[PDB]
RNA sequence: UCAGCCACUUUUUAAAAGAAAAG
DNA sequence: CTTTTCTTTTAAAAAGTGGCTG
């Protein structure tokens, strides 16, 4: 007992047969945080429990997010997601906002409490099931089921939508001058105001959102020694791009006009005049490699030339709604990582990079997790959707460790590859 | 702009406590990252942090007296207390109010100070003091720069002047700091003149405690 | 006996029907036994009697060759399971002694007929129609249907546990100090109460699982010293497993080199050290079933290494959340690792091996890490909480190692242990290139259809070389031709390919490998003091290379 | 409770020398340190943020410096409002610590004190005090050491004494210090005796006087 | 006689990555 | 002036076996 609305009639994408995916390993802290969150909602009926006669399933873990509330279970419903039907509401119903870029601040409010409030198809219910584990196995793995639109699914937010904008037309009507945004478990807030005016104008959201359908969201211990909360604020206007490109030496060498080349020679597919014919031509013969240094001015200026037409706006980019996304990462460095996201290939609209805050957080997949949820944000807040990712590491490993190192409402898609040295220039 | 003057008893009874109050402008306890501190002078030392107030409410307490001081704003009207119970000697000192607050990722630091209060501890009363002449003596003339005195005893109240003949006499004159004798200050200042002066014109010196309303004049 | 818990509601696989098997006429006094047998089981609830309108059936045969008192008639729902609807099993494994934590009391209490105990979907029931074949005479047979959850049936013991723990939970939440671990029908139960306080205890918990149906008699663990429990023998300090029982001369067929390879894996938990590579790559070839493999000499050694490890007796001890979990590793294969998980010193808590290529070109840098990352994760199942780990290499050699691969990876808190076969990396292909050495631009290439193909390269120096190849393709010459490179040439020299493929082989950093080529382009590696691996694009002409691909081609 | 401690107390120098103040911590705090100015007056503003970021306003001549448990504060060129007291602030741990901050005076030629005594005033005897002051004005380093002998060189318990601060004009120190006695001790004794021990001349320069009134 | 755990071996599956081919 | 086909190679998952559990 929730809501005295009517449930909405929710089925699956045809010939697809609902989430079936095991409950990876979990540690005692995680299975305690995850039992304690869990009951409480049982007990509030959010859920139910179920046995084995629920051959469906899908997976949760919890986040030790850093805030003043509690933990946070998060279920991966990515396959549920796929398995589960379109939504005309989370396309057009849920429209994106231009400007959520073009704000000084955006701030990431996790709405997802906003969702125990509408109840969850009677007949879908089964396939949002998950299962929490048990150190050395004791007793068997207690299962439950969602009883109400289930944190992180493609349809609470599409289902839920005609109410959360009820909830912020008075919001977004006394504050036009802030641009609001919904993408599953959050709500994207964003204004041009000064930053004390901004983090005083969401306290002012993160309240009305309170006296309106007990919307509650989460308390942040904000503190003193390295101040993270300070930077916990996003700014899409000081975001850069990656316009490095240009290679610079004095004593041009064999091998390094050779690399150039190389980099030179594919780069031919990302822009215009990439003509790196001349530069053939001085590489004439079997010339020693590591010392031969022909200094030829000849090239020097179509050189000059080609680094021309490196910096500017490419021509051949555009979105297409429709398309995908996709992210491409490569550990480049010391701490240091690179992003591409395109949709028809070697026409990416956005690259950046990622370089591990100054602070004793070195590890080499928790700087690629941060580095994912960074990549993902930029596009919700860019285009409205989610990159796939091309993860440079093991998957086997990225499996042990990612969770220790995720801190979002959300999980995007994911795939594993070892790309050589040409993904790097 | 930005501003914040302190305001206290100046003069506590011991085992009494205290409230001094910090009116500040420009800045406001309802910003995210300001925030108040009250820092601690004690007359003649270095400063010592007693207490940070912060704007989300979780001020925080020097462990070594929280047992005795506690702190709190009205941000409202924008103001900044600070209390502490049962004081003692120690104590006694200049307070100040100061502006803190979180800039970014790093940057924390008191941004503003003011002018510290003068918070003193003691079961002394209000005395005028006694001003007493501090004449050359055993030797006259024997000196072409002889330099004349002026001691100032058992007085309470801090603030004491000394002036050199009406405000004549400016060069040369050094009116130490005062020191605790019995409960009481004791004030000695000294101006030098030279030995064609003394004799023939006169030089009294004048000590003035605005606190018991006394005015005094001395010659010689 | 009946027990009064509610039901799973069980179904068919969607879009199908019950078992409709045919059932044999049986020999009469088969049919006489499971007649008795029957008979009784319908007093007992477990069956009763079906109307002539169920067209389900599963057939049932004699067999009671087993056990003289509680010898049992047979039924075959294979079938039925066919049919009978998938089910979530909900497990994570099997509970292992290392995750038991050092109590006073212990106590294993056991179920007598747990599946015969549990009311089968009433509703469901209908589908477990056995007739028991009447004698030749009399034409209408005796028809049954269980009402309890026939053992056989594929979910009996999946909707067992589920009931089984439910009746568990309300005891469970009264009390949280004793512990109970269940897997099917033995319920494990230890506290720090007073040996007699916990009977005390016992009894209730004794009480709740009667109450709710369930037989514990006196045929669980006595003894507290001895509990059978799992296949491990539960001690008062320690845990063991006296049958390690092997396949003594009976090696003699394939079949049970298949029985004495596993054996040695489950001996592995307590048994320090034991690799199985010789003896499992006799298996590799094997699809004949009786016959006999002529076993390599390799695995004639590790046989007699490894019985001398099975041999000697040993135990592990339970683990204490106080006194935090250390994971050793150890290489003594080719690429063979062993792990030991434990607290203090001398005192093992679980021992286990690990053996593996995770892809084609790994190497002793790559199968440490994929060792503790198969250790944690299998930590982080028994414990909770992360191991910390000893691993047989330098800290500078890892350094180095991620330092150079553009693939992410790490390992959390690790020492620096030095008493093994040290693990470290080969060769190292130098940043630059050697300036005083021959850039031997190399190539390759194969017709797609000649099945044959050129190796070859140029030097700076004008020399030239060729090698025409058969059986080998595009992809292997130019990985090939980086062979002949590297062998006519010192121990310093610049290789120029123009193969994606080549180079990225070769940056890596392979150890050894399943493939003899790029084993041996390693061997050479090992050698040289000095090497440099560029790519150029091939078909633009760059370099040495236009001349290159004209020689190769 | 991160100890700071700024181990040079007051230093010397002169318009145009180049001052650095070392301050060490008790232990790591990741470069949160803050620099503090006191003006003589006694009003403090805020030096530096982060041991490195200037404040606003504050000139370029300021610099910091510094990296784990120690840090330094440097003025490029001295200028006659630096010369003030200096304080180390750790933000670290959040029992905030200011370490006993750094003098920087104008160093000067040394001066001899110039001593003068003055027997007690019968406007004081009037009343049986009795007290004996003794001036010490105008000297270099407030380093002095003052000795109040009656007959025995015993330093007979009563004598208070008042250094001021640094002048501003003179750059000298002058310390004043105060015998207090009893008139019944002061009858009793015979001749009292100040003397100033200094860095001008070993020879501790006296001077004294004797005259028993009531 | 079923269900789960791990370890083995033979296959498929896709696929991504490149490559060649070619018209 | 360019484009579809079809490969070569490598990964990750299915399938009878084995030890062990009940």
């Amino acid at each position: 007992p929730i809501s005295p609305i009517e449930t909405v009639p929710v089925k699956l994408k045809p010939g697809m047969d609902g989430p079936k995916v095991k409950q990876w390993p979990l540690t005692e802290e995680k299975i305690k945080a995850l039992v304690e969150i869990c009951t409480e909602m049982e007990k509030e009926g959010k859920i139910s429990k179920i046995g084995p006669e629920n051959p469906y399933n899908t997976p949760v873990f919890a986040i030790k997010k850093k805030d003043s509330t509690k933990w946070r279970k998060l279920v991966d419903f990515r396959e549920l997601n796929k398995r589960t039907q379109d939504f005309w509401e989370v396309q057009l119903g849920i429209p994106h906002p231009a400007g959520l870029k073009k704000k000084k601040s955006v701030t990431v409010l996790d709405v997802g409490d906003a969702y125990f409030s509408v109840p969850l198809d009677e007949d879908f219910r089964k396939y949002t099931a998950f299962t929490i584990p048990s150190i050395n196995n004791e007793t068997p793995g207690i299962r439950y089921q969602y009883n109400v639109l289930p944190q992180g699914w493609k349809g609470s937010p599409a289902i839920f939508q005609s109410s959360m904008t009820k909830i912020l037309e008075p919001f977004k009507k006394q504050n036009p001058d802030i641009v609001i945004y919904q993408y599953m478990d959050d709500l994207y807030v964003g204004s041009d105001l000064e930053i004390g005016q901004h983090r005083t104008k969401i306290e002012e959201l993160r309240q009305h959102l309170l006296r309106w359908g007990l919307t509650t969201p989460d308390k942040k211990h904000q503190k003193e020694p390295p101040f993270l909360w300070m930077g916990y604020e996003l700014h899409p206007d000081k975001w850069t791009v990656q316009p490095i490109v240009l290679p610079e030496k004095d004593s041009w060498t064999v091998n390094d006009i050779q690399k150039l080349v190389g980099k030179l020679n594919w780069a031919s597919q990302i822009y215009p005049g990439i003509k790196v014919r001349q530069l053939s031509k001085l590489l004439r013969g079997t010339k020693a490699l590591t010392e031969v240094i022909p200094l030829t001015e000849e090239a020097e200026l179509e050189l000059a030339e080609n680094r021309e037409i490196l910096k500017e706006p490419v021509h051949g980019v555009y979105y297409d709604p429709s398309k995908d996304l996709i992210a491409e990462i490569q550990k480049q460095g010391q701490g240091q990582w690179t992003y591409q996201i395109y949709q028809e290939p070697f026409k990416n609209l956005k690259t950046g990079k990622y370089a591990r805050m100054r602070g004793a957080h070195t590890n080499d997949v928790k700087q690629l997790t941060e580095a994912v949820q960074k990549i993902t944000t930029e596009s919700i807040v860019i285009w409205g959707k989610t990159p796939k990712f091309k993860l440079p590491i093991q998957k086997e490993t990225w499996e042990t460790w990612w969770t220790e190192y995720w801190q979002a409402t959300w999980i995007p898609e994911w795939e594993f590859v070892n790309t050589p040295p040409l993904v790097k220039l | 702009q930005i501003t914040l003057k302190e305001s206290g008893p100046g003069i506590v009874q011991p085992s009494q406590p205290f409230r001094l109050t910090c009116t500040f402008s420009g800045f406001s306890l309802s910003t995210s990252g300001i925030g108040v501190t009250w820092i601690r002078q004690p007359s003649g030392k270095g400063l010592e942090w007693l207490a940070t107030i912060w704007w989300d409410d979780d001020n925080r307490y020097n462990p070594s007296l929280k047992s005795r001081l506690t702190v709190s704003k009205d941000t409202s009207n924008n103001q900044a207390f600070l209390n502490m119970m049962t004081v003692e000697t120690a104590d006694t000192a200049i307070y100040y109010c100061a502006q803190s607050a979180i800039t970014s990722v790093t940057d924390s630091a008191m941004d503003h100070w003011g002018q510290g209060t003068s918070v003193t501890v003691s079961s002394a009363a209000t005395t005028p003091p006694s001003v007493y002449p501090l004449a050359p003596g055993s030797a006259a003339q024997t000196n072409s720069m002889v330099t004349l005195g002026c001691l100032v005893k058992g007085y309470f109240p801090e603030p004491v002047t000394v002036t050199w003949n009406s405000g004549s006499l400016s060069s040369g004159v050094h009116t130490f700091p005062a020191v605790l004798q019995s409960d009481l200050y004791t004030l000695s200042s000294s101006v030098t003149v030279p030995s064609s002066t003394w004799p023939s014109e006169t030089v009294t010196c004048n000590v003035a405690h605005p606190a018991s309303s006394t005015k005094v004049d001395k010659k010689i | 006996p009946i027990s009064p818990i509610e039901t799973v509601p069980v179904k068919l696989k969607p879009g199908m029907d019950g078992p409709k098997v045919k059932q044999w006429p049986l020999t009469e006094e088969k049919i006489k036994a499971l007649v008795e047998i029957c008979t009784e089981m319908e007093k007992e609830g477990k069956i009763s009697k079906i109307g002539p309108e169920n067209p389900y059936n599963t057939p049932v045969f004699a067999i009671k060759k087993k056990d003289s008192t509680k010898w049992r008639k047979l039924v075959d729902f294979r079938e039925l399971n066919k049919r009978t609807q998938d089910f979530w099993e909900v497990q994570l494994g099997i509970p292992h002694p290392a995750g038991l934590k050092k109590k006073k009391s212990v106590t294993v209490l056991d179920v007598g007929d747990a599946y015969f105990s549990v009311p089968l979907d009433e509703d469901f029931r209908k589908y477990t129609a056995f007739t028991i074949p009447s004698i030749n005479n009399e034409t209408p047979g005796i028809r049954y249907q269980y009402n309890v959850l026939p053992q056989g049936w594929k979910g009996s013991p999946a909707i067992f546990q589920s009931s089984m723990t439910k009746i568990l939970e309300p005891f469970k939440k009264q009390n949280p100090d004793i512990v109970i671990y269940q897997y099917m029908d033995d319920l494990y139960v230890g506290s720090d109460l007073e040996i007699g306080q916990h009977r005390t205890k016992i009894e209730e918990l004794r009480q709740h699982l009667l109450r709710w149906g369930l037989t514990t008699p006196d045929k669980k663990h006595q003894k507290e010293p001895p509990f059978l429990w799992m296949g491990y023998e539960l001690h008062p300090d320690k845990w063991t497993v006296q049958p390690i029982v092997l396949p003594e001369k009976d090696s003699w067929t394939v079949n049970d080199i298949q029985k004495l390879v596993g054996k040695l894996n489950w001996a592995s938990q307590i048994y320090p050290g034991i690799k199985v590579r010789q003896l499992s790559k006799l298996l590799r070839g094997t699809k004949a079933l009786t016959e006999v493999i002529p076993l390599t000499e390799e695995a004639e050694l590790e046989l007699a290494e490894n019985r001398e490890i099975l041999k000697e007796p040993v135990h592990g001890v339970y683990y204490d959340p106080s006194k935090d979990l250390i994971a050793e590793i150890q290489k003594q294969g080719q690429g063979q690792w062993t792990y030991q998980i434990y607290q203090e010193p001398f005192k093992n808590l679980k021992t286990g091996k690990y053996a593996r290529m995770r892809g084609a070109h790994t190497n002793d840098v790559k199968q440490l890490t994929e060792a503790v990352q198969k250790i944690t994760t299998e930590s982080i199942v028994i414990w909770g909480k992360t191991p910390k780990f000893k691993l047989p290499i330098q800290k500078e050699t890892w350094e180095t190692w991620w330092t150079e691969y553009w693939q992410a990876t790490w390992i959390p808190e690790w020492e620096f242990v030095n008493t093994p076969p040290l693990v470290k990396l080969w060769y190292q292909l130098e940043k630059e290139p050697i300036v005083g050495a021959e850039t031997f631009y190399v190539d390759g290439a194969a017709n797609r259809e000649t099945k044959l193909g050129k190796a070859g390269y140029v030097t700076n120096k004008g020399r030239q070389k060729v090698v025409p190849l058969t059986n080998t393709t595009n992809q292997k010459t130019e990985l090939q031709a980086i062979y002949l490179a590297l062998q006519d040439s010192g121990l310093e020299v610049n290789i120029v390919t123009d193969s994606q493929y080549a180079l990225g082989i070769i940056q890596a950093q392979p150890d050894k490998s399943e493939s003899e080529l790029v084993n041996q382009i390693i061997e050479q590696l090992i050698k040289k003091e000095k090497v440099y691996l560029a790519w150029v694009p091939a078909h633009k002409g760059i370099g040495g290379n236009e001349q290159v691909d004209k020689l190769v081609s | 409770d991160i100890q700071m401690t700024q181990t040079t107390s007051s230093l010397s120098a002169s318009l145009g020398d180049r001052v650095t103040i070392s301050c060490s911590a008790s232990q790591d705090i990741s470069s949160y340190l803050n620099w503090y100015q006191q003006k003589p007056e006694g009003t403090v503003k805020l030096l530096i943020y982060y041991t490195s970021s200037l404040h606003s306003g504050v000139p370029s001549a300021f610099s910091g410096s510094g990296s784990g448990t120690d840090y330094s504060l440097t003025i490029s060129n001295l200028e006659p409002e630096d010369f003030a007291t200096y304080y180390c602030q750790q933000y670290s741990k959040f029992p905030w610590t200011f370490g006993g901050g750094t003098k920087l005076e104008i160093k000067r030629a040394d001066a001899a004190p110039t001593v003068s005594i003055f027997p007690p005033s019968s406007e004081q005897l009037t009343s049986g005090g009795a007290s004996v002051v003794c001036f010490l004005n105008n000297f270099y380093p407030k380093d002095i050491n003052v000795a109040w002998a009656i007959d025995g060189s015993a330093a007979a318990n009563g004598v208070l004494n008042s250094w001021t601060d640094q002048d501003s004009k003179d750059s000298t120190y002058s310390m004043s210090s105060t015998l207090t006695l009893t008139a019944d001790a002061y009858e009793a004794a015979n001749s009292y005796t100040c003397a100033a021990t200094h860095k001008t001349s070993t020879s501790p320069i006296v001077k004294s006087f004797n005259a028993n009134e009531c």
